[PDB]
């Protein structure tokens, strides 16, 4: 009577143990992709700036030029 | 004695204390009735089911919208809907709490005055004031001039204010909003294989929508991208299991707000809206509503919103012109923190509606001098 | 006997089970992580090649002021 309940417990419990080791691959894997996109971003937000006051001086020199053109 | 601010909007009802700074209880605007018979004996189910406990038994239950597009269309369910809100969600009489509504531009005058006559009446409110969406997401974003976009579930519209002074005449209303795309959502869907038709499977649709959708900045270019790469598809889990993958309706979905012309609207999108709105004040006030564009409202949640707004705009708008555009993170609640704001300013005390003064001047009394 | 066994059994079952929930919640935390981060990692490489090209016409009206101006 008990015998199969105890199988099926076995099988279930297999098949616990693979949907884990299948999460922990998973986790790892978005755990990665996570660092590399956090590591691009960060490049990103610091080269943004620079970009950023670069054109800002650029329209400053564009509007002074106008100027002495007028 | 304190004020009472609510908001029916439509969809979502976000009603709380005046002075707080969020709502204090948020639930959909659904009423439902069991569509069944019943079997057991004894169990004495109420006859209707109102706000977010008709979303727990919605598999039994089919749900109505009193609120159309902004206007309301039942009001025996309205006034349920009015009821829970003043007893089961905040445990107050409404019979010591002014009352602060909130009303969509370019309605109806029938709505207001049985909006009024119910307040005073049914409820025995001692004062009450109904108040427009957009005048009140300004007061929240802290600003006091520039054009303002409000996109919710039943109406989109823009309002242009310039310096505290509205301007009627260059107020656009259109009817375009998160209902109408998830409609669009459900038209698509079929397309793979997805079928969606009850009622309560509406709400699956929505949820779909509000957790996976996204506004693309290039809508040729992403349909070629997603042509060839399958990096877009993303899955669902349905609340029986079934998992779904979607694909290029991922972004054509929000995509009908600047294409109406995929659900046969013939209006253009808001994109352009906006600027027609803007072009329609005078000649001395553009730079201000160019660099002061507010957004609010729930269908204004979509990433990628913003980027995509700002391109069209900057390529219709002079290059002259700076273009920015305001996306605080609590859009969403932005006309109730404005509405709270609003109902605690020392010189809004004056401007209610008292009760005998409603009962000498009528029903009509909220076109008069008090508003 | 068997009993002993069972008991064990139901006791690694209830472990390995309070194991695999932590591991998908784990899981869902870790890709919702990923994707908010890609998200933002998408929306501003759009931003910051747009601001580039912003950048790219500056210049080039700048240099076509200087011009004019000498
Ligand atoms: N995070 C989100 N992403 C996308 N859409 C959303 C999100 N949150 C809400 N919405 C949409 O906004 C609508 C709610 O708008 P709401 O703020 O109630 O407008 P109103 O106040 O005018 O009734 C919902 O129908 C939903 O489709
Ligand atoms: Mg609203």
């Amino acid at each position: 009577s008990l015998q199969k309940k105890l199988k099926g417990t076995e099988d279930e419990l297999d098949k616990y143990s693979e949907a884990l080791k299948d999460a922990q691959e998973k986790l790892e894997l978005a755990e990665k992709k996570a660092t590399d996109a956090e590591a691009d971003v960060a490049s990103l937000n610091r080269r943004i700036q620079l970009v950023e006051e670069e054109l800002d001086r650029a329209q400053e020199r564009l509007a002074t030029a106008l100027q002495k053109l007028e | 004695t304190t004020a009472l601010v609510c908001d029916n909007g439509s969809g979502l009802v976000k009603a709380g204390f005046a002075g707080d700074d969020a709502p204090r209880a948020v639930f959909p605007s659904i009423v439902g009735r069991p569509r069944h018979q019943g079997v057991m004996v004894g169990m004495g189910q109420k006859d209707s089911y109102v706000g977010d406990e008709a979303q727990s038994k919605r598999g039994i239950l089919t749900l109505k919208y009193p609120i159309e597009h902004g206007i309301i269309t039942n009001w025996d369910d309205m006034e349920k809907i009015w009821h829970h809100t003043f007893y089961n969600e905040l445990r107050v009489a409404p019979e010591e709490h002014p009352t602060l509504l909130t009303e969509a531009p370019l309605n109806p005058k029938a709505n207001r005055e049985k909006m009024t006559q119910i307040m005073f009446e049914t409820f025995n409110v001692p004062a009450m004031y109904v108040a427009i969406q957009a005048v009140l997401s300004l007061y929240a974003s802290g600003r006091t001039t520039g054009i303002v976009l409000d996109s919710g579930d039943g109406v989109t519209h823009n309002v242009p204010i310039y310096e505290g002074y509205a301007l009627p005449h260059a107020i656009m209303r259109l009817d375009l909003a998160g209902r109408d795309l998830t409609d669009y959502l459900m038209k698509i869907l079929t397309e793979r294989g997805y079928s969606f038709v009850t009622t309560a499977e509406r709400e699956i649709v929505r949820d779909i929508k509000e957790k996976l959708c996204y506004v693309a900045l290039d809508f040729e270019n992403e349909m070629a991208t997603a042509a060839s790469s399958s990096s877009l598809e993303k899955s669902y889990e349905l609340p029986d299991g079934q998992v779904i993958t979607i694909g290029n309706e991922r972004f054509r979905c929000p995509e009908t707000l600047f294409q109406p012309s995929f659900i046969g609207m013939e209006s253009a999108g808001i994109h352009e809206t906006t600027y027609n709105s803007i072009m329609k004040c005078d000649i001395d006030i553009r730079k201000d509503l160019y660099a002061n564009n507010v957004l609010s409202g729930g269908t204004t949640m979509y990433p990628g919103i913003a980027d995509r707004m700002q391109k069209e705009i900057t390529a219709l708008a002079p290059s002259t012109m700076k273009i920015k555009i305001i996306a605080p993170p609590e859009r969403k609640y932005s006309v109730w923190i404005g509405g709270s704001i609003l109902a605690s300013l020392s010189t809004f005390q004056q401007m209610w509606i008292s009760k005998q003064e409603y009962d000498e001047a009528g029903p009509s009394i909220v076109h008069r001098k008090c508003f």
